[PDB]
């Protein structure tokens, strides 16, 4: 796992504990107090900024599971957001999601219809057009030689 | 034989080491149902704007712009932050700046990332090629598998273990390509004495004559039966796990030209086997099973075009140290040592007189260098 | 019917076997403070084993024979000493000193 | 079962019959003239002597091999001294290599003597014969007797029928304690 | 559910190599031709012939089969008791 | 890791392909294989090659005195017992003259006879080839062997002596040399000090060759001069990198 992007994202989650529960207005005053958009490109290898953003995305969607309260879920799936429409690199990083997690995220829309979280659902439904997601078995790659 | 009864959901076992049982061309159908996909084409975009995702607003759960209008004004990058990253209180940053300090010291310009390139090249093989004909479109959905293969020991079992090339296969063609696709040095290898027939090309290499393969998953045994000449050494493998109660239960044999990826029973991050040549083994790890997408190989042609391959290293002509060696010689009494190796002018110039008669007695047989393929 | 309760052994080889000639005993040795108890219980009581036995909960009757006997046939002045030295027979000091016995060995199991 | 293979033991395991009965007679007949059977239980020796003899037999593929895991294979209930006599056999094996002179000269141990062990049984009788110039008791008598069997000092005193009363009414038991022992007992 | 104990079916459910070397091992003497019609007409020719080419040699046209597929390593002279190199170099 | 998945280890059957794999004579790269040489390996050859030629040169002397024990232990003659005792203390000032011997001259000669499987199988466990010892011991374990590096004085030999041998015979160029050297040494000092054959300069039809080898098995820009090198006798490393990387 990538050890500085976990304390950042930590961080980021922490903040938004404390921010309002879904609303936008606390996610654009994060955006401009501390621009969770960090870093993407600065001066680099190529496949080092790659494989950077790709374990960024991988540990953001990892964090993103059930558990929390609805603001530790809602800032990681939206710094997910962020972090994939402002990408800077020439790929676009899909990211990595679980097979069930999209059960998981199916039963979320549903909760979403049943509520009224305003502009949740909006932004996860923009994000599932972007095409964004691609998914897996294991939220990294595994074998058995270590 | 059916397949084994289990859930399609992969179900841990071992903590973040393997999931259980499953079923793969199950899994690609209920992976396929469970969405509608028709977004594998690139048709995003390249006027009336407005009414058309007010159209589609009205199908959806709002059928209003009020949420909508701000967030895509929000969520924009005229408000994003090239500029060196510095002046704000972060942690990461500090990371950064060591690196960048510890690059500065001994690192030059841009270069020595040979692995890092080789990635980059190897992903980038598969970004929109399109196939040359029109029939070779791969349909949306189709199951990608990654697996990774361990067939050689010569390489480092002390750095994590990084042996092997790693390959990407389509669950609707059968395993046959998979089989034909793998590039093993062995089926290179040439075998028989050309010491008194230097200039003889060697025919009937290992590939064309031990035609004899066939994978192990979970105790099926794929035996290829494409060609006349193949045998079968799961009979042998059979009679020695039944001729005693060794606790294995009976397995099943089935034909490889018969049974795809779909129709398999694996597990990923789970050993099977891959055994040939008769004791030309490979260990095959089944790692990640995905779909298709446009930003991957949609030819269906192509698509064993690894994303993983393993430098090795070529054995060097022991006299000139100069040229890859091609020949190895055997009780060469003009060899320096015994597992000795030579390359054509050096072995033509050192073992054979002025007219080419075989200088001195000793066994030759065409070397062929593991680095054959890359 | 058995339900499967045990297990099957892959013992008793037809060739062969051979002897043991102990099988029970196995003893457990002694420590200093034993044997300085011990020989306070002796110039305490005697020689009569019925009794010390009786006072020694954790020690065999066998075992403090054997000691007595290695203590007679190895140092004999200081079995000598204990019959000359004499206490009288206490019994709720003695349980102090057991139950102290006891967090003794305790401690001695946890180093 | 070393004889033939079977399927548990593999071939590697597997030796030669005739030579290896041969070796651990002559190991069994070292260990009776050198006074190693004398006063100890003879099949744990017979058992060390035919591992030695199978050991020496392919020291190569049996390096690591140890007593337990060839009692294991051999399914051989393991002798419990059978150790300490095979450490004594190879002690002896070692007084025969330093006797010999390329041996000596190789400055070999307890686990490479066992190549070896077959040429020390080629001249064993004056390897043996110079050993011995140069007795096997247990280790406990062997560690410097000094002061063997030391002379008691005779104490025949016995005055002129005995000695005083005193020493009756010091093992007279005293009603205190008398008493104590009733309670205590009862 | 001699060397001729397998029927003609029992061969032929065998590989194509087991097949080649049974028959040369029986016969020690037989055409191309004639292996090819024993064998079948579904079986390549090439594969025939690569499978004959390990256990035969070519002597006047006909193919004769080697001497060591006859006579093995352990095996042995039947009436001499001699080793079977000896009979091997013989041959050839 | 582990490469045994389906067979374990405890029971592996040798098929039927492996036993005609084992018979045709394919190696491919696993028997091959060479493992440097350690400091403890060439004290346990000089070792046991020290061993096995005192044992091989006092066994018969061992035998003999065995005899002549064998002869005053059956013979109840006192008249030949004099000359037993006498030709019994003959053998052990022998044996005392061997044994005082310095070590220097019980190692052999260059090319001598001696029992390479047996001091392999019994002191190095297998783990070193018997011919792979003989070459060791022949060629780079011998006293005499000039350990010195090269000073400057035997390559302008050699660059003529190998020529005018045309690289035929192996001995012969270090025979001639005379250095007291191994022609292994010899051979390789003289092709890493000369320079390769320089096939030609600049050939548009080498120069296309090696554009379609950086077209079909290049990935990236990383190029693999030494796949280049291989499918061209008589270049260099350097030299090529400097002149492919450019025009």
């Amino acid at each position: 796992t990538p050890p500085g992007l976990q304390t950042d994202c930590e961080a980021l989650l922490s903040r938004f504990q404390e921010t309002d529960s879904v609303r936008f207005e606390d996610f654009t005053e994060l955006w401009r107090n501390m621009k969770f958009g960090t870093i993407f490109c600065g001066r680099m290898r190529n496949l080092e900024k790659n494989m950077f953003t790709k374990e960024a995305l991988a540990l953001a969607w990892r964090y993103f599971l059930p558990p929390y309260t609805f603001q530790i879920r809602v800032g990681a799936l939206y710094l997910l957001y962020g972090l994939y429409n402002t990408q800077l690199c020439q790929p676009k990083q899909k990211i990595r999601v679980a097979l069930k997690d999209w059960d998981e995220v199916l039963k979320f829309q549903q909760d979403l219809v049943n509520a009224q979280h305003f502009d949740a659902a909006y932004i996860f439904r923009k994000l599932r057009l972007d095409r964004a997601f691609h998914f897996t078995a294991m939220p990294k790659l595994l074998s058995y030689r270590m | 034989v059916s397949g084994s009864g289990g859930c399609n959901f992969p179900e841990y076992e071992l903590p973040e080491l393997n999931t259980r049982a499953f079923h793969v061309g199950a899994f690609g159908e209920l992976w396929r149902g469970r969405l509608r996909g028709a977004g594998d084409l690139s048709l995003r975009e390249p006027a009336a704007d407005s009414d058309r995702e007010d159209a589609a607003v009205a199908r959806d759960l709002d059928c209003s712009l009020e949420a909508a209008a701000e967030l895509r004004a929000v969520c924009g990058l005229d408000k994003l932050k090239e500029v060196i990253p510095e002046n704000t209180d972060l942690v990461t940053l500090g990371v950064r700046k060591r690196f960048l300090e510890h690059r500065e010291e001994t690192i030059t310009i841009d270069r020595a990332c040979r692995q890092e390139t080789f990635v980059y090249e190897m992903e980038s093989h598969a970004i929109g090629k399109k196939p040359e004909n029109s029939a070779d479109m791969i349909e949306e959905g189709e199951l990608i598998l990654s697996v990774n293969i361990l067939y050689p020991v010569i390489f480092h079992k002390h750095k994590e273990h990084k042996p092997y090339q790693t390959m990407l296969v389509l669950g609707s063609q059968k395993l046959t390509q998979l089989r034909d696709s793998i590039r093993c040095v062995s089926d290179l290898q040439i075998g028989g004495e050309f010491s008194n027939t230097p200039d003889q090309a060697p025919e009937h290499i290992s590939k064309d004559l031990y035609k004899s393969a066939f994978f192990y998953f979970e105790g099926t045994f794929y035996n290829d039966k494409r060609y006349p000449e193949c045998r079968d050494l799961s009979r042998t493998i059979i009679e020695w796990s039944e001729s005693h109660d060794r606790g294995y239960g009976k397995f099943q044999t089935a034909r490889m030209e018969d049974f795809t990826f779909n129709d398999l029973c694996i597990k990923l991050g789970f050993p099977y086997l891959y055994c040939h040549q008769g004791d030309c083994e490979h260990v095959i790890v089944i790692t990640d099973i995905r779909l298709v997408h446009h930003d991957d190989c949609l030819d269906r042609t192509l698509y064993p075009l690894l994303i993983k391959k393993h430098w090795l290293w070529t054995r060097k002509c022991f006299v000139c140290k100069m040229y890859t060696a091609r020949w190895v010689t055997n009780n060469d009494s003009f060899a320096p040592e015994d597992p000795c190796f030579f390359c054509d002018v050096c072995f033509r110039m050192l073992h054979y007189d002025s007219e080419g008669n075989k200088l001195g007695e000793f066994l030759a047989y065409p070397y062929v260098d593991p680095g054959t393929f890359n | 019917c058995v339900v499967e309760e045990n297990d099957p052994i892959f013992e008793r080889g037809s060739t062969t076997t051979y002897s043991s000639f102990r099988k029970n005993y196995y003893s457990k040795p002694w420590s200093n403070k034993e044997t300085d108890m011990f020989f306070l219980a002796i110039s305490m009581v005697g020689t009569d084993f019925s009794m010390i036995g009786q006072l020694f909960p954790h020690r065999a009757r066998i075992e403090i024979k054997n000691k007595f006997k290695r203590e007679e046939k190895t140092n004999g002045w200081r079995i000598d000493k204990a019959f000359q030295e004499k206490r009288p027979f206490d019994f709720d000091f003695f349980a102090h000193l057991l139950q102290k016995v006891l967090a003794e060995e305790e401690k001695r199991k946890q180093k | 079962k070393l004889f033939q293979a079977s399927p548990s033991v593999p071939a590697k395991y597997v030796e030669d019959k005739e030579k290896m009965l041969s070796r651990t007679m002559q190991l069994v007949e070292l260990a009776n003239e050198t006074w190693l059977v004398t006063g100890r239980h003879p099949l744990p020796v017979i058992t060390a002597a035919t591992f030695l003899a199978w050991q020496s037999l392919q020291p190569a593929d049996r390096l690591s091999c140890s007593l337990a895991r060839f009692c294991k294979l051999a399914n051989v209930d393991l002798p419990y001294p059978a150790s300490s006599r095979l450490q004594e056999l190879l002690a002896v094996l070692l007084r025969m290599a330093e006797q010999l002179a390329w041996l000596r000269v190789l400055r070999l141990d307890k686990r490479s003597v066992v190549k070896h062990i077959g040429d020390l049984l080629q001249h064993r009788q004056s390897l043996v014969r110079s050993a011995f110039r140069d007795l096997l008791l247990p280790p406990c008598m062997l560690k410097s007797p000094k002061r063997i069997c030391p002379v008691p000092p005779v104490s025949t005193v016995t005055g002129d029928e005995n000695i005083s009363d005193s020493e009756i009414e010091q093992y007279l038991r005293t009603p205190q304690e008398v008493r104590d022992f009733q309670r205590a007992q009862a | 559910q001699p060397s001729n104990v397998l029927s003609m079916a029992q061969l032929r459910t065998l590989p194509l190599a087991d097949q080649i070397k049974i028959l040369m091992k029986n016969v020690k003497v037989m055409p191309f031709a004639n292996l090819m019609s024993l064998l079948g007409p579904s079986i390549d020719s090439v594969a025939v012939l690569r499978g004959i080419q390990k256990v035969a040699m070519l002597v006047q046209g006909n193919w004769v089969v080697k001497s060591d597929i006859l006579y093995p390593k352990d095996s042995s002279s039947p009436h001499s008791g001699v080793p079977a190199e000896v009979l091997c170099r013989g041959r050839d | 890791p582990y490469f045994k998945d389906k067979v374990t280890g405890v029971g592996p059957p040798a098929n039927e392909d492996t036993r005609e794999k084992a018979a045709q004579g394919i190696k491919a790269f696993e028997e091959l294989l060479v493992t440097k040489w350690k400091n403890w390996e060439k004290a346990l050859l000089r070792k046991s090659v020290v061993s096995d030629r005192l044992q091989r040169l006092l066994q018969p002397k061992l035998l003999k005195l065995e005899y002549l024990h064998q002869k005053q232990s059956k013979v109840s003659s006192e008249l030949e017992r004099q000359a037993l005792e006498k030709q019994g203390r003959e053998a052990e000032k022998e044996i005392q003259d061997i044994n005082q011997l310095p070590e220097e001259a019980l190692l052999g000669n260059r090319l001598d006879s001696h029992d390479w499987e047996k001091i392999s199988n019994i002191n190095f466990e297998g783990s070193r080839s018997a011919e792979e010892i003989r070459k060791f011991w022949q060629n780079s374990e011998h006293p005499s062997i000039n350990k010195q590096e090269w000073s400057r004085e035997e390559e302008e030999r050699l660059q003529a002596i190998a020529a005018a041998h045309g690289h035929l015979e192996w001995q012969k160029i270090a025979e001639e040399l005379g250095t007291s050297r191994s022609a292994f040494q010899c051979l390789q000092k003289f092709q890493q000090h000369n320079k390769a054959l320089k096939r030609k300069e600049w050939t548009e039809e080498e120069d296309r060759m090696l554009t379609q080898l950086v077209q079909e098995m290049r990935v990236g820009s990383h190029i693999p001069y030494r796949r280049i090198v291989y499918y061209m006798e008589g270049r260099d490393s350097m030299q090529l990198i400097y002149r492919w990387t450019k025009s």
